[PDB]
C-alpha cells in the first residue's frame, strides 16, 4: 500500500546507474574494457567470472537485485500493482513449466528464471496431475496468473490452444485488474502493452492471413478491429494510420523487426512519461523501464563487445 | 469577562487547532516527499528542508491571531 | 616549476576546492557544519556564528539543572571512553565513530552546558523544580531565598518579555543575514543579489515598523515615514531587480524571522513539563504520605528521564534546525556547493 | 459586547483556522509534487516555488477578513 | 448587535473558511497535476496558470458575500 | 429584526454557501486533474474539458441563489 | 418568530449545503471517469454527459425541501 | 412553543443533507465503475444505470423522513 | 414542550442522515467491485445484487429507531 | 416537562448514526473484497458471507444501548 | 434528574457510537485483508477470524462504560 | 445545579469514544499488516499480535481518565 | 456551577482527539513496522523506537488532562 | 456567570486535541516514509528521525497557547 516508502528505495536505486556515457565510452571496447566497465558498474557487484554467460548471469543478478525487491516492500494495492508490473519472467517460467509438462522435459531441465513466484511453488506445480491443481499449487494471493490459468483451466490439462487461451486470459485479467483499481497512470500503460502485443502479433504475423478478430483482443484504443483486419492483411497503411497516438515515428514499417522496435521505443517513451506521478507508481515504473532498457542494451552491448560487433551493428539497438 | 472571555478563548483555540491541523496536513505529504528525495541522495537536502520549512506561515498567522486575541482581551 | 597562483575570485570559483578556516575554539563547529555542503569559495562560513547562537539558543532552551547534570555525567562517561581511546562503536547504532569526533562533541557539550546552566539559573530551575520543597529561588508567593530572573510557573509578566526577546533575536539574525547577502552580492559584484538583499532589508524594516505601529501600541508618527520609506525602498529595489520576486519571498523571510519565537515556546514547554512532572511526583510522594517519598521520587525521576529521552533531543535539534533553516538560507548556502578539498590520503 | 465579542472571536477564529486548513491541504500535494519535480530536475525551481506559493492567497484573504472582524469588534 | 450580529459574523466566517477549505481541496490535485505537466514541458505554463486560477470562483463568491455581510453587519 | 433569528438565518446561508463551495471544489479537484491530464495529452479537446470543469458550478450557483434569497427574506 | 425562523433557515441551509456536497462528491469520481473516457475517445458525449447529469436528483430534492422550508419561513 | 419548529427543521435539514451526502458517497464509486464498464462495453449501460439508481434508496428514505417531519409539525 | 420536541426531531435527523451516510459509504466500494465483476461477467449478477442489497440492515435499524421516535412524538 | 427527552433523543440519534457509520465503514472494504473474492470463485462464499455479516455486531450493541435508552425513557 | 438524565444519555450514546465507529474503522481493512487471505487459502480461516474479532474489545469497553453511565443514570 | 455532572460524564464519554476511535484507526492498518504477514508466514504471529495490541494504551489511558472522572463524581 | 463540567468536557475532547491523532500516526507507523518485521526480524529495535517516538502527544494529552483535573 | 473558565478550558482542549490530531497526521506519513527509508539502509535513520522530530513545533506552540489560556484563566 506504501507508494512512497518503497518509492524512496526506488529513487535510491534509480540514482545509482551506469549512464549513457559509460556506454559511449564502451562503444570502442573489446569485452576487456567492457568487462572492466561492467566490473566498475553495479553489475560488478555480481561480476563473478569471465565470458558472455558470466556477464549474462551478472546482469541477471544485477537486475534481480535492483528490481527484484519491488515484489517485496509493499503490501496490498501497491504490492498488487508491483506484481502486475514484471509479469514477463513469471509468465515465461509458467509457460516453460507448461512446456516441460506437456512436452516431457524434466523440471530440472527448465531453468525458470525469477519472475514473481518462488522455486518451491513452481516445483510443486511442475509435478502436478491436474491443471486446476497446478494453478492452485501455484496460487499466490496476488497472482493474476492464478486467476487466469484456473479460469482457462476448464478447457484441458496442458494443450497448445489452451495455452494460447490462457495467455489471452492472462492479458485480459491484467487489463481488467488495471481497470479495476484507481490506475490513471497504470491502466493506460497496461492497455498500451496489450494493444502493442496485438500489434506486434499482427506485425510478426504480417502475411499470415488469419482471422484478425480472433487475434484481436479487447482493451485497445490505438487502433480498431477494421484497422486490425487491414494490418492482418499485408498493408502497413493501417500501421501508417497510427498518427497522433503514441506511435509517433511508426508509419510505413511492415517488417516485424522495425515494427517491434517502434513499439518498444513507443513503450519506452510512454513508461518514461510516468514521472508526472512520482508519489504513486509511475516513477517506479519509469525506473523499472529505464533499468530494463539499459539492461537489455547492456546485454546487447556485452554480446557486441564479446563478438567485436561494429558501432553500425549496435546502432539500431543504441537508440533507446 | 462573561461571554467575552469564555468564548474568545474558544475562538482562539479553534483557530490554533485548525491551523495546526492544516500545518500537519501539509507536513505529512511534504515530509514523505522530502524523505523520499533524501533517500534518493543526500545531496539535494537543502531544497528539501526549504520546502519542508515553507509550511509554517499558517501556524504563524494562527499564533499571531492568538496574540492579537490575548491583547484584545 | 610550481606555479603557485591563488584561486579565482568570487566570480566563478567553483572548481576551486573549499576548506574551513576556524579557530581552535571554533574547530568543533566544523563538525556540525559538515552536515551542510561546502562553500562557494567567497561565501562566508557562518559556523562560528552557529557556535555562538545555537549554543546560546540551546542554553535558553535547556534550562534543567538535572538535564545539564546528566549531560555533564554523559560527557564524563564519553571522556572515560575516549580515555580508553577506542573508536566509539555502538553496534546498536551500528556506528563506529572517530574519538576526535567524540572529543569535539564533548567540547561542544561543555560549551553548550555552560549556557545551559546559566539560563537554568536564569530560569531558576534546579533538577526541575527543587524550589517546591526548599525555595533556593525567591518568589513572592514562596520566598525562601533570593529571587530568580524567570518565574517559569508565572508567565503573565514573562510572556510578553519572552516573546519580545525571541522576536528580537530572530530579527537581529535576519538583519545579519540580509546584510551578509548584500555584502556577498557586493563582493562578488552580483548587483542582482545586492539589490535583492537591499530590497529585502527595506521591506523587512517597513513591515516591522508597520506591524509594531498598527498592531502594537499607538503613536505611529515616528513610524509612518519609516514604513513609507521602507515600502519605497522595497519597490525601488524590486524595480532594480524586475524579476517578479514577489511579496511571497518577503513573507517567507518574515516567517523565517518570526520562527524564532518557537524556541522560547519550546523552552517554556519543556520547563513547564519538567515542573509539572516534578510537582506531581513531589505531591504524590511527600504531600501524599511523606514516607513513600523515595519510591515516588524514583518513579517521578524515571518518568522525567523517559520524557527527557523523548523530547530533549528534539528540543536541542530544533534550535539547530531553525538555525540551519535561517542563517544558511539567508546567506543562500544552496548555490552549487563549491568543490571539496580532496587531496591524496596516505591514511597510515 | 460580551456575547457579541465572543461570537465575533469564534467566527473569526473559525474563518482563519479553516482557511489555514485549506491552505495546508493544498500545500500538501503541491509540495509533494514540487519535491518530486525537484528530485526529477532542480532546474524548474522557480515555477515549482510559484506553484507552492500559490496557496497563500486564501490565507491572505482570511487574514483580511480577520482584520475586518477585529475592526468591527 | 449583541446576539444577531455575532451569529451573522460567525456564519460569514464559516462561509469564508469552508470556501477556502474547498478551494485548497481543489488546489491540491490542481497543483499536483500542474507540477507534473510543467515537469513534462514548460509550454503548458499558461494553461496550468489558468487551471490554477480557475479554482478562485468560489472564494470570490465568498468574498462578495462577505462584503455584503459587512454592509449588512 | 429578530433577537436571534436575524443572525441564525444569515449563519445558515453562510453554512450553505461554504458547503456548496467545498463540494464544488471537491468535484473540481478530480475534474481539473483529469482535464489537466487530457490537456497534457492533447491540447485539442480544451472546450470539452472546459465544459466538464464548468459543469461543477451548478451547486455553487444554487447556493448563491439560496444565499441571495436568505439575504432578501432575512 | 423569535429564533424559529432563523433556525429553520439554518436547517434549510444545512440541507442545501450538504446535499450539494454529496452531489459534488458523486460528481467528482463520476466526472473523473467521464473525462478519462473522453480522453479515450470523443465518441461518448451522449453517455458521459448522461452519467454526469444523472446525479442531480439529490440536489433537486434538497432544493425542494429548501423551498418547502422557505414556504414554512 | 419556542424553538421547536425551527429545531425540527434543523433536524430535517441535517437528515436530508447527510443522506444526500451518503447517496453521493455511494454514487461516486458507483458512477466511476459504471463509466469504466460503459467505456469497456457500450452494451453494459443498462446494468450500469441500474447500479447508479440502486443508491437512491437512502435519498428516497430521506425524502420520506422529510415528509413525515412535515406531517409531524 | 417547545424545546424538547424540536430536539427529538434533531436527534431523528442525526440518526437518519448519518445512517444513510454510513449506508452509502458501504455501498460505494461494494458497488464499485460489483460493477467490476459485472463488467467481467454478467453471470454472477445474483450474488452481486445480494451483496448490494445486504448492507441495508443498519438503515433498517435506524429507520426502526426513527419510527419509534415518531411514535413517541 | 423537560428537555431531557429531546436530549436523550439527540444522544440516541448520535449513537445510531455513528454505529451505522462505523458498520458501513467496515462494510465498504468488506463488501469490496468479498465481491472480488466471489468474482474469483464462489467456493468460499459461505465464509465470505460470514465475514460480511461479522460487521453487524456493532449495530447489535448500538441497538442494545438504544433499547436501554428507550426503556429508560 | 431534570435535564442531566438526557445529558448522561447523550454522553453514553456519543461514547457508544464513537466506539462503534472506531471498531468498524478497525474492521474495514482487517476484513479486506481477511477476505484476501480466505481467497488465498482456507487454512487461515480461524486466524483471520480471530484477527477480525480482535476489534470488539473496544466495543466491549464502550459497553462497560455505557453500563457504568447507566448505573450513574 | 445540574448540567455539570452530566457535562463531565459527556466529556468522559467523548474521551473514551474518540480514544477508541484512534485505537481502531491504528488497529485497522495494524490488523491488515498482521494478516498480510501471517498469510506470508504464520510463524510470525506473536510479534505481529504484539504490534497489533501495542495500540491499546490509548484506550487504557481513556479508561483511566474515565475512572478518574467516576472517582471525581 | 458551569466552569466545573465544561473544563472536563474540553479535557475529554483534548484527550480523545490526541489519542485519535496518535492512532492516526501509529496506523502508518505500525503498518510500516510490521512490513519491515515481516521482511526481517533483525530490524525490530529501530521500528520499536520509531513507534515509541509517537508517545509524546499522548504524554502531552495526559499532562493536559492532569492539569485540567487540577483545575477542576 | 461562572461559565467562562469552563468554556475557555473547552476551547483550550479543542486547541490541544486538534493540534495533536494535525501533529499525528503529519507523523503518519513522516514516520511511514522514515521507516521505509531506514529499513532499506541503516545509514540515514538519524536524518529520518530529524524530519520525524521537526513536526513537534505545532504541539509545542499548542501547549504554549494552552498555557497562555491557563494564565488568562
Amino acid at each position: 500500500d506504501d507508494f512512497a516508502y518503497l518509492n524512496a528505495r526506488v529513487r535510491v536505486r534509480r540514482g545509482t546507474l551506469l549512464k549513457e556515457s559509460f556506454f559511449q565510452e564502451a562503444l570502442d571496447l573489446s569485452f576487456a574494457d567492457f568487462l572492466r566497465l561492467l566490473s566498475e558498474t553495479v553489475y560488478g557487484g555480481e561480476l563473478a567470472g569471465q565470458g558472455l554467460p558470466d556477464v549474462d548471469r551478472a546482469v541477471l543478478r544485477t537486475q534481480a537485485k535492483l528490481v527484484g525487491d519491488l515484489p517485496r516492500l509493499v503490501t496490498g494495492e501497491a504490492r498488487e500493482a508491483v506484481r502486475l508490473l514484471l509479469l514477463r519472467n513469471d509468465l515465461h517460467n509458467l509457460q516453460a513449466l507448461l512446456r516441460a509438462k506437456a512436452t516431457g522435459r524434466p523440471f530440472e531441465e527448465v531453468l525458470l528464471l525469477p519472475g514473481t513466484l518462488r522455486e518451491e511453488v513452481w516445483r510443486q506445480a511442475y509435478e502436478a496431475q491436474d491443471p486446476a491443481g497446478m494453478a492452485q499449487v501455484l496460487a499466490v494471493p496476488g497472482h493474476p496468473l492464478a486467476r487466469a490459468l484456473r479460469a482457462v483451466l476448464r478447457e484441458t490439462q496442458d494443450l497448445a490452444r489452451v495455452e494460447a487461451l490462457l495467455a489471452k486470459r492472462f492479458f485480459e485479467d491484467v487489463a481488467k485488474a488495471a481497470k479495476g483499481l484507481d490506475q490513471p497512470a497504470l491502466r493506460d500503460y497496461l492497455a498500451l502493452e496489450v494493444d502493442a502485443e496485438n500489434l506486434r502479433t499482427a506485425f510478426k504475423l504480417q502475411g499470415s492471413g488469419l482471422a484478425p478478430d480472433a487475434f484481436f483482443l479487447k482493451g485497445g484504443r490505438f487502433v480498431d478491429r477494421v484497422r486490425f483486419a487491414r494490418l492482418m492483411e499485408g498493408d502497413y497503411a493501417v500501421l501508417d494510420e497510427l498518427s497522433g497516438t503514441p506511435f509517433s515515428g511508426l508509419s510505413g514499417v511492415r517488417d516485424l523487426k522495425a515494427l517491434e522496435r517502434g513499439l518498444r521505443c513507443v513503450l519506452l517513451k510512454e513508461a518514461k512519461k510516468g514521472v508526472q506521478d512520482p508519489l504513486g507508481v509511475g516513477l517506479v515504473l519509469a525506473y523499472v523501464k529505464e533499468r530494463e532498457w539499459e539492461a537489455v542494451r547492456l546485454r546487447l552491448l556485452a554480446r557486441r563487445a564479446y563478438f567485436g560487433l561494429p558501432r553500425a551493428q549496435v546502432e539500431e539497438e543504441v537508440v533507446c | 469577562g462573561g461571554l467575552d472571555r469564555g468564548l474568545i478563548a474558544v475562538g482562539m483555540g479553534l483557530a490554533v487547532g485548525l491551523a495546526a491541523l492544516g500545518t500537519g496536513v501539509a507536513q505529512a505529504r511534504i515530509g514523505a516527499a522530502g524523505v523520499g528525495a533524501i533517500a534518493e541522495d543526500r545531496s539535494n537536502f537543502g531544497t528539501a528542508l526549504i520546502f519542508l520549512l515553507l509550511p509554517e506561515t499558517l501556524v504563524i498567522f494562527g499564533l499571531l491571531i492568538a496574540f492579537i486575541l490575548n491583547g484584545r482581551l | 616549476v610550481y606555479a603557485f597562483e591563488p584561486v579565482d575570485e568570487h566570480h566563478e570559483a567553483d572548481r576551486i576546492p573549499v576548506v574551513l578556516d576556524n579557530p581552535p575554539w571554533a574547530k568543533p563547529f566544523e563538525l556540525l557544519v559538515s552536515f551542510l555542503n561546502t562553500p562557494k569559495y567567497g561565501t562566508f562560513d557562518p559556523t562560528p556564528v552557529v557556535p555562538v547562537f545555537f549554543p546560546f539558543w540551546f542554553g535558553m532552551i535547556v534550562g534543567d539543572i538535572g538535564y545539564a547534570l546528566l549531560f555533564y555525567l554523559v560527557g564524563r562517561w564519553l571522556s572515560g571512553y575516549v580515555k580508553r581511546n577506542e573508536p566509539l562503536v555502538i553496534d546498536l547504532f551500528a556506528l563506529k565513530l572517530k574519538p576526535q569526533v567524540i572529543g569535539k562533541l564533548v567540547h561542544i557539550l561543555n560549551w553548550m552546558v555552560f549556557w545551559t546552566v546559566v539560563w537554568g539559573v536564569i530560569y531558576g530551575e534546579f533538577f526541575g523544580t527543587f524550589l517546591e520543597h526548599l525555595g533556593v529561588f525567591g518568589t513572592p508567593e514562596h520566598p525562601g531565598l533570593i529571587p530568580i530572573l524567570i518565574h517559569r510557573i508565572d508567565t503573565a509578566k514573562t510572556a510578553n518579555l519572552l516573546i519580545l526577546l525571541s522576536v528580537a533575536f530572530g530579527v537581529v539574525l535576519v538583519f545579519f543575514g540580509l546584510a551578509l547577502r548584500a555584502y556577498l552580492g557586493l563582493k562578488h559584484r552580483h548587483m542582482a543579489h545586492f539589490w535583492e538583499g537591499v530590497g529585502y532589508l527595506g521591506g523587512l524594516v517597513g513591515v516591522l515598523a508597520l506591524a509594531a505601529s498598527y498592531l502594537g501600541n499607538l503613536q505611529a508618527g515616528w513610524l509612518q515615514g519609516l514604513m513609507y520609506l521602507g515600502f519605497g525602498v522595497f519597490l525601488l529595489a524590486v524595480l532594480m531587480s524586475r524579476i517578479w520576486l514577489m511579496i511571497p519571498e518577503i513573507f517567507t523571510q518574515a516567517g523565517h524571522i518570526l520562527s524564532h519565537i518557537r524556541i522560547y515556546a519550546v523552552g517554556a514547554a519543556g520547563g513547564i513539563l519538567a515542573g509539572l512532572l516534578t510537582d506531581v511526583g513531589f505531591a504524590l510522594a511527600e504531600r501524599l504520605g511523606l514516607l513513600g517519598v523515595l519510591l515516588g521520587l524514583l518513579v517521578a525521576g524515571v518518568l522525567h528521564l523517559l520524557i527527557l529521552l523523548l523530547t530533549t533531543l528534539g528540543h536541542m535539534l530544533q534550535p539547530i534546525r531553525l538555525l540551519w533553516v535561517e542563517f544558511f538560507t539567508k546567506f543562500g548556502f544552496y548555490e552549487e556547493n563549491g568543490r571539496p578539498y580532496r587531496p591524496f590520503k596516505s591514511v597510515r
